[PDB]
């Protein structure tokens, strides 16, 4: 509901896109399980996508961490001090370079 | 509020190096990491140095 | 009561293999080597286990079991021994390959 919610008007962080465009996504931690089933997609996705990603997207960080963990996660974290979360649990490669490819822009 | 530095994913070269690279800028990384350096962060090394009997 | 060191299965061929194998060929087979040395029949059960007990320990190495019922000529042989194996995992493969400033990777385990 719209009056559930806050709002904010249209904005952009620092002025951005008038002198130049930069690019708001700064560090990017995915976190998978080499063991487990549910981090498939995400072993993939470092396997083939990472690489290429990294190439195209030379200001942001990506931090990858095998762990012992159950549900793989991607946190991603903004110029502006904004930080979010995502599941990347039980996806397909396609599903995790496309929502890689949202957080990025 | 605790530094980025003190949390679980930190690479300072990385972040040095990408800094740069974002804004679209030619640094001598020499020079960069002469730039972030301040008075406060070494008084508090000699600080730790001197407590600790560290040289 | 010893326990030998493992071998790291890291496979790559050396380079006098055609003339290896064929020496491995005369030596096994107890015969003269007719004309074409690679194309011979490895049928025989006795003459299939002597070639690649020698076979087996002249380059190092182990043909697999489920491997073992598509060996008919030597060329098989020459062919299978030419395609390296690596023991190197993706990921290890993955710290080795080069990688870009902006990523870093750390071991969890």
């Amino acid at each position: 509901t719209a009056r559930g919610t806050a709002s904010r008007f249209l904005t952009s962080v620092l002025h951005n896109g008038l002198g130049r465009y930069v690019q708001q996504l700064q560090r990017l931690s995915f976190s998978l399980s080499r063991d487990a089933p549910s981090s498939r997609g995400a072993r993939e996705f470092v396997e083939r996508e990472v690489t290429d990603f990294a190439r195209r997207n030379p200001g942001v960080v990506i931090y990858v961490n095998p762990r012992p963990c159950c549900v793989p996660r991607v946190v991603a974290e903004y110029l502006n001090g904004a930080v979010r979360e995502e599941s990347i649990h039980c996806k397909s490669v396609e599903e995790i370079a496309a929502l890689v490819q949202k957080l990025a822009d | 509020p605790v530094r980025r530095s003190e949390k679980p994913n930190w690479d300072y070269h990385a972040e040095i190096q990408a800094f740069g690279h974002r804004l679209q800028e030619t640094f001598s990384l020499d020079l960069l990491k002469t730039a972030f350096v301040n008075s406060c962060y070494i008084k508090s090394e000699e600080a730790k140095r001197q407590k600790l009997g560290i040289d | 009561l010893v326990c030998p060191p493992i071998q790291s299965r890291t496979y790559i061929p050396p380079e006098d293999l055609q003339s290896r194998l064929e020496s491995h060929v005369k030596e096994v087979f107890g015969s003269s080597v007719p004309s074409n040395w690679q194309d011979i029949s490895l049928e025989d059960v006795h003459l299939k286990f002597s070639f690649l007990a020698r076979l087996a320990n002249d380059l190092r190495h182990a043909v697999p079991n489920s491997r073992l019922h598509q060996m008919c000529r030597v060329r098989d042989v020459l062919d299978f021994y030419n395609v390296p194996v690596q023991d190197r995992s993706k990921f290890d493969e993955l710290i080795a390959s080069n990688l870009p400033h902006n990523l870093k990777i750390t071991w969890g385990y």
